[PDB]
RNA sequence: GGCCCAUUCGGGUCUUGUAAUUGGAAUGAGUACAAUGUAAAUACCUUAACGAGGAACAAUUGGAGGGCAAGUCUGGUGCCAGCAGCCGCGGUAAUUCCAGCUCCAAUAGCGUAUAUUGGAGUAUGGUCGCAAGGCUGAAACUUAAAGGAA
């Protein structure tokens, strides 16, 4: 039981190490790309619309 | 249908039928205004019940036309208006969450 | 003279009657192009009969009346200031004084339509601590997230409802409603990350002193002896005490039929009768729902980050998977609750 | 430390509940009937107490064991509907009148109905209530209040029903401003016999219009007799004046019962007496309607509001009645006199404390 | 859909028998109920005929 | 120092409410519940709508 | 006792919603259909 | 015809909500002029540059708030907002008028930035001015004026539509050039201010001046643990704030606390229209 | 198996379907070297070097139609009907789910509002007015002679 204990909060920590990996060291908070294109709300969409 | 203008600018004095149990219902949607430049009351639908949360009491609102195409079952006969903006950002852009309400 | 009396003094009937057989006495008194522009001249109306009134009185009464008007260069004292602020000073933080409307200094129960702010990730959950800053304050604080089960209730949410307002209550300082306010989880530059920081928003409906949240319950039976339209059930309860005092209730089966308790069965102890309008299965499951009562945290911790040295870097209740994280505690899961591809084999009958 | 507000004595004891009610300040009233042959609160001090309790939530009276002391921390004003029993030693309109201060002001409406003695010599009447202190509401704002008798009870054994309902819940009362004198247009009047023969009432009529008369307005006095269970139990009459201003909308109340073995018309002389003594000593509202229209235009928005008052208006009730504001509200009345030298009356200007409803919901 | 969102449009999953009383087998729902109570009434109605 | 002390207090309230929110839910605010879930006669001392 | 109670309370108050929305639906229709009803007769005399 | 029909348009969006402006004309308080922006952008030189084209005087040390007569009949409070601390832009986002939100041009919208404009939306909007700085760095001349195309259309879905967004080349001499601090002057200048509904409700002041009053033997006999008294000075603002003593108040970051003694004090920094066509060089002042 | 027509009954037709895998080729936006250009510079012309598989180098705007729950509300002559449903029971690192539900049209454009080229009879929880009820004498009186009914 124990074992299953270890190996769940194993995979926890691990999911929490890539999110600390994919947060960035540089100093400076950079906007991300749903606040800069501002979609909103959105249907899904054909690619056939696209050209 | 009003006086000169295709749209109209008003304050809102109270929902109408937010106690009413049945979602999206015409009486839900219901919104007592009252025009700047006369003072008349008339009542506008709001587009949604999402759009109803960010109608709120004493913000200025644009009227348009509501404009029905065909006789709906549960619609109600008589209402004329609907609410386009509110507080100078459109509902439909607060709906979407392209815009948020100055206030 | 008390105001208890109401009818006011007044002489003898028969000295009233003497002066007033003469009437000469009070013989004297018997005998814009838009809206718009109506209401702005009443308030213009109003304010110049401000200033008159106020220009006729004498100036120190003036000022006993109207107290320091704005724009005024004042000194303010006060006693009792912590000694932590005057320590731990800094010129570059600003120092904001704003006076307290007298609703505002009450503690009660806040009712606030709210929805997680479109840039923060994540959903809010109930009990879960929020720095709000309604009106001048900020505290962190516990919201519950309610929802009115097509307005018969004010029914308690699990989590905010993301693209939603949904209702929310929390205890904190009374404000005064169609007040709006903002929701943050974190302050701490040392949690900030590079995440949008701003978590919920929101517009104050109501206030009151308590509030009535329920959740629900469901208790939950099943069947043992199946009968046409009559059903033994078991589980649900655990006495014939139990079954007598919800005798005669309305239940219903997963299936969708629906059946009301009838009687309480002698042996075993915690079995009843129940009554349906179908027969009923062994694979199905008996269910009664009921209400119990939610009751608001009362957890008020202001944002006193003047006071601390470091200025930033606040810190208060955490969040929930953070004290799990922090414990090394795995988050509870049941195993009936997870959903599975169902497959229906084709439904035959003889 | 709550920091109470202390007062003295038994005077002005609903006049400070309420107003500690609407500035939801804690109060103190400590001495109260201290040294007397009885001393605590009254019985009906009391159940004015818990009508309080009633109409409020979230709100803590205290009583100390001896009863000379009461602690109040006020709570929000909620409504609702209920019915109140009123004692033998007061009427209805002595519970009835404190509600009018707090009724536009609260989360739902009031809907109470009151039972006990619907008339007294010394409290106001149902006529009184209705006619001359709701007209002063309606004029700051409330466009929906009213009072309804559905049994009349004359004392001592009484046995009236009367309904408040108030459907205005506003924010604040609106900035008053009645610098000039009403002029009144016409008298009226309802003269009200229950459990007696009902030539009374049209006996009490001629007395009235025999002081009356000299007056060229136009006197009309309605004959209200009480027949079957509306009449209650134990028998009296009474007539109750009204002078009322057609244009501004004012109204001037004078009012009397008849007590054990008193002959009408010397009833009606009297009332109609007492009236014409109001018309002469008050200026633009009754010294009975004053305490009213003062609170109210305290509990208006930060605006100068401006209301008339005589010189005879001007005594020992309103003074007291100003400095219970002052320790309350941190409100002073500035006098101005009128420019006019003819009659001495002065102007009364109220800086209104910008008090508004939050009991209210906006949804 | 004129005025709703996709997110209103999700899709509510269904709900399994539980492991303790899996012995009994599957668990009926609304639709299954429907098929087993127009069977019964079919038969009924022949069998008055 | 007053604040000092306040802030002693305000960390008892938190790790008390850390506790709580990590404990396990009662019997009643579970969503659905059995008489083995429960304990024994508890809604006789308990009132439900 | 309870049960009874409870019956009789809930049917008071769906006959009561149901009077208080008809009356709402009532007025906005009769008033509003009205202006609707000028405003549209205006429009066909111009 | 259509230009009637284009009247009652454009009458009827003149036409707006009759509102309370509870705002002294004899003598306004100055607007708080709030400089907000991510850690590296400028701020502490925007103020330096504004300071020096105002004033005429050059502050080494820029901390607090500060009072420059601007026209004649109008004074500003700058205060910079500090960069790091949430709290603090909750604070000026409630106090603030004017709002210059600084954004590094070459690296674009930041998260504070956003944070700073969804808070002054929501609580109350501020009228809001662009400075986008850093825009020496682009190498390129095309990619500066696409940049600059591009922050203009953000900067105007997330503020009102029309705001402007100046534009600031780079630091000469520790400063921004003159000619642009005088634009930015001239904008200032003629913006139009508008009572907001919490600001129109409650009376508040940004302190000036922070002093101690508490007795040193006092300290001395009873530690340094003990509550101090404390003098604040400031401008108010506002409603009127009550002359009788034991009025209460919030201060943002400290708790609430009950006015013990107020007295009114002359103005340290008058307006030259109270002192009585252009302004004069002994007229400009600061405090 | 796809598609077309038709009120249904049906009829007509024939390489179509796949959110399946996989291969190399092309190059524009851009990044950027120079010269040209001009008092000088910008821009233009010319132009090496880099420049695509989620081609995330991330096109929008509108319209039509579903479907789902141990979920919610309303009306009933069991199992129904209606309105609807971001809200279910647990759970937020928690879950990989109608795979992101399907289809249509315009396309760097695309919507909305306003303007402009009667006869006969039902229904009405709206407003207003009129009502309806009691043996009479007789109420503050259980109260007479007469009747009114019987
Ligand atoms: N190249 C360039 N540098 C600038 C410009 N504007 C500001 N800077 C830089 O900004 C630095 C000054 O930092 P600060 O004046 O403190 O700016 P701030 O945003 O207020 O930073 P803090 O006060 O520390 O929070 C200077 O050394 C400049 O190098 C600009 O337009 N171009």
């Amino acid at each position: 039981k124990e074992a299953h204990k270890n190996a769940v909060i194993a995979a926890r920590e691990g999911k929490l190490a890539e999110l600390a990996e994919n947060v960035s060291g540089d100093g400076k908070r950079a906007i991300n790309y749903q606040i800069l294109k501002n979609k909103g709300l959105t249907p899904k969409r054909n690619k056939d619309n696209r050209n | 249908p009003f006086g000169g203008s295709s749209h109209a600018k008003g304050i809102v004095l109270e929902k109408l039928g937010i106690e009413s149990k049945q979602p999206n219902s015409a009486i839900r949607k219901c919104v007592r205004v009252q025009l700047i430049k006369n003072g008349k009351k008339v009542t506008a639908f709001v587009p949604n019940d999402g759009c109803l949360n960010f109608v709120d009491e004493n913000d200025e609102v644009l009227l348009a036309g509501f404009g029905r195409k065909g006789k709906a079952k549960g619609d109600i006969p008589g209402v004329r208006f609907k609410v386009v903006k509110v507080s100078g950002v459109s509902l439909l852009a607060l709906w979407k969450e392209k815009k948020e309400k100055p206030r | 003279v008390d105001l208890e009396k109401f009818v006011p003094y007044f002489d003898t009937f028969e000295k009233l009657a003497k002066k007033w057989k003469s009437v000469d006495a009070i013989k004297e008194r018997f005998l814009y192009d838009t809206w718009y522009e109506l209401q702005k001249a009443k308030i213009s109306k109003q304010l110049e009969i401000n200033n008159i009134e106020y220009q006729e009185m004498t100036p120190e009464q003036r000022q006993r009346i109207e107290g320091f008007k704005a724009g005024s260069y004042v000194r303010i004292v006060f006693e009792k200031v912590p000694m932590e602020f005057v320590k731990n000073f800094n010129p570059k933080f600003p120092i904001v004084m704003g006076g307290l409307l007298p609703t505002e200094i009450k503690f009660g129960i806040v009712k606030a339509r709210l929805r997680r702010h479109r840039w923060h990730k994540k959903i809010l959950k109930t009990n879960d601590p929020l720095v709000l800053s309604l009106g001048w304050r900020r505290f962190q604080t516990l919201p519950i997230y309610t929802t009115t089960d097509s307005r018969t209730r004010t029914r308690m949410l699990k989590y905010t409802p993301e693209h939603t307002y949904c209702n929310a209550a929390f205890y904190g300082p009374l404000c005064s409603p169609n007040t709006p306010f903002c929701g943050v989880q974190i302050v701490a530059n040392s949690d900030t990350g590079n995440g949008f920081r701003i978590a919920a928003t929101g517009i104050v409906e109501e206030i009151d002193v308590n509030i009535e949240i329920v959740k629900k319950l469901k208790l939950v039976g099943f069947p043992y002896k199946i009968f046409k339209n009559t059903a033994f059930i078991k589980d649900m309860f655990s006495s014939a005490m139990e079954v007598a005092r919800f005798e005669g209730a309305q239940i219903k089966t997963v299936s969708g039929i629906r059946g009301e308790i009838k009687r309480a069965l002698s042996k075993p102890e915690g079995h009843y009768r129940a009554a349906f309008e179908d027969k009923i299965l062994m694979s199905d499951i008996v269910i009664l729902r009921s209400w119990y009562p939610v009751r608001v945290k009362k957890f008020y911790n202001p944002v006193t980050s003047l006071l601390l040295k470091e200025k930033t870097e606040w810190k208060g209740l955490r969040l929930t998977g953070q004290i799990r994280a922090a414990m090394n505690l795995e988050t509870p899961s049941n195993p009936d609750s997870a959903y599975h591809k169902i497959e229906r084999v084709e439904r035959h009958f003889n | 430390a709550p920091k109470y507000t202390t007062f003295q004595g038994s005077q002005n004891f609903r006049l400070r509940i309420v107003l500690a009610t609407l500035s939801g300040k804690p109060i103190k009233i400590e001495k109260i009937r201290s040294g007397d042959l009885n001393p605590g609160l009254k019985d009906y001090e009391v159940s004015f107490l818990r009508l309080i309790e009633s109409v409020t939530n979230g709100s803590v009276i205290e009583i100390s064991y001896t009863g000379t002391t009461v602690i109040y921390r006020p709570g929000i004003i909620v409504g609702g509907a209920s019915t109140h029993i009123c004692p033998s030693s007061k009427p209805v309109g002595y519970f009835v009148e404190p509600m009018l201060y707090l009724a536009p002001f609260s989360k739902k409406k009031f809907s109470i109905l009151f039972k006990g003695i619907t008339a007294s010599h010394n409290d106001a009447g149902i006529e009184a209530i209705k006619w001359g202190l709701m007209p002063v509401m309606e004029k700051f704002g409330v466009r929906e209040c009213a009072l309804h008798t559905l049994k009349r009870g004359s004392p001592p054994l009484g046995g009236g029903e009367v309904h408040l309902v108030v459907d205005s819940l506003i924010a604040q009362p609106i900035t008053m401003h009645e610098i000039d004198r009403p002029i009144i247009s016409s008298i009226t009047g309802v003269a009200y016999s229950t459990r007696v023969s009902p030539s009374l009432v049209n006996r009490m009529i001629d007395g009235a219009k025999k002081v009356l008369k000299n007056l060229q307005c136009e006197v009309n006095i309605t004959a209200d007799v009480w027949r079957g269970e509306n009449s209650g139990k134990s028998p009296g009459w009474g007539i109750t004046l009204v002078a009322q201003s057609k244009q501004k909308g004012w109204s001037y109340f004078a009012e009397d019962i008849g007590d054990a073995g008193s002959i009408p018309e010397e009833l009606g002389e009297k009332v109609a007496c007492q009236l014409l003594e109001e018309i002469s000593k008050s200026a633009a509202v009754g010294r009975n309607q004053l305490p009213l229209a003062i609170v109210y235009m305290v509990i208006g928005k930060e605006d100068i509001g401006r209301l008339r008052i005589n010189k005879e208006q001007i005594d020992e009730r309103f003074i007291i009645l100003l400095r219970d504001i002052k320790k309350i509200f941190n409100t002073e009345v500035f006098l101005k006199p009128v420019d006019e030298a003819d009659n001495e009356d002065m102007i009364a200007t109220i800086k209104g404390i910008g008090f508004t409803n939050t009991s209210k919901k906006i949804a | 859909a004129k005025l709703v969102h996709d997110v209103q449009k999700k899709q509510h999953r269904e709900r399994s028998q539980l492991t303790s009383r899996s012995r009994y087998g599957f668990l009926e729902k609304h639709k299954d109920y429907v098929k087993r109570a127009q069977d019964f009434h079919r038969k009924q109605s022949t069998l008055k005929v | 120092s007053s604040f000092e002390k306040q802030q002693i207090e305000i960390r008892k309230q938190i790790e008390q409410l850390e506790n709580e929110a990590v404990a396990e839910k009662k019997w009643s605010l579970k969503g659905e519940v059995k008489a083995k879930d429960r304990p024994e006669d508890a809604l006789l001392t308990e009132e439900l709508e | 006792f309870e049960a009874r109670q409870r019956i009789e309370e809930k049917n008071k108050e769906s006959s009561d919603y149901h009077a208080k929305m008809a009356h709402i639906v009532n007025t906005i229709n009769t008033e509003e259909g009205a202006e609707k009803n000028k405003y549209e007769r205006e429009r066909k005399l111009r | 015809a259509r230009t009637m029909q284009r009247s009652s348009d454009v009458n009827e969006r003149k036409l707006h909500v009759p509102m309370v402006d509870r705002t002294p004309e004899d003598d306004p308080p100055p607007f708080i002029v709030a400089v907000v922006g991510p850690p590296g952008t400028g701020k502490t030189t925007l103020i330096r540059s504004l300071v020096r084209r105002m004033t005429k005087s050059t502050l080494n040390d820029i901390q607090g708030p500060i009072t420059v007569v601007s026209g004649k009949h109008r004074r500003l409070t700058f205060l910079e907002c500090p960069a790091d601390d949430l709290n603090a832009m909750i604070d000026i986002a409630k106090i603030a008028d004017l709002v210059l939100l600084l954004i590094d041009g070459n690296f674009g919208f930041e998260m504070e930035t956003m944070e700073f404009l969804n808070i002054a939306q929501h609580h109350g909007m501020p009228r809001v001015l662009g400075v986008a700085t850093h825009l020496d760095l682009f190498k390129s001349q095309s990619t500066l004026r696409a940049s600059k195309k591009r922050l203009k259309h953000r900067f105007w879905t997330e503020v009102y539509q029309g705001a402007k967004l100046f534009y600031l080349s780079g630091v000469i001499n520790g400063r921004y050039p003159d000619r642009e601090i005088l634009n930015l002057s001239r904008f200032i200048s003629v913006m139009k201010f508008r009572p907001l509904k919490w600001r129109n409700e409650h009376p508040y002041m940004l302190a000036d001046r922070f002093t101690d009053l508490t007795h040193p033997e006092l300290i001395e006999t009873q530690g340094l643990q003990i509550d101090r008294k404390v003098a604040i000075y400031g401008y108010l603002h506002g409603t009127p704030l009550p002359s009788a003593p034991g009025t209460r108040v919030h201060i943002a970051g400290v708790g609430d606390f009950s006015v013990a003694q107020i007295e009114k004090l002359p103005d340290p920094c008058p307006t030259p229209f109270y002192q009585q066509k252009r302004l004069d060089d002994k007229d400009k002042l600061i405090y």
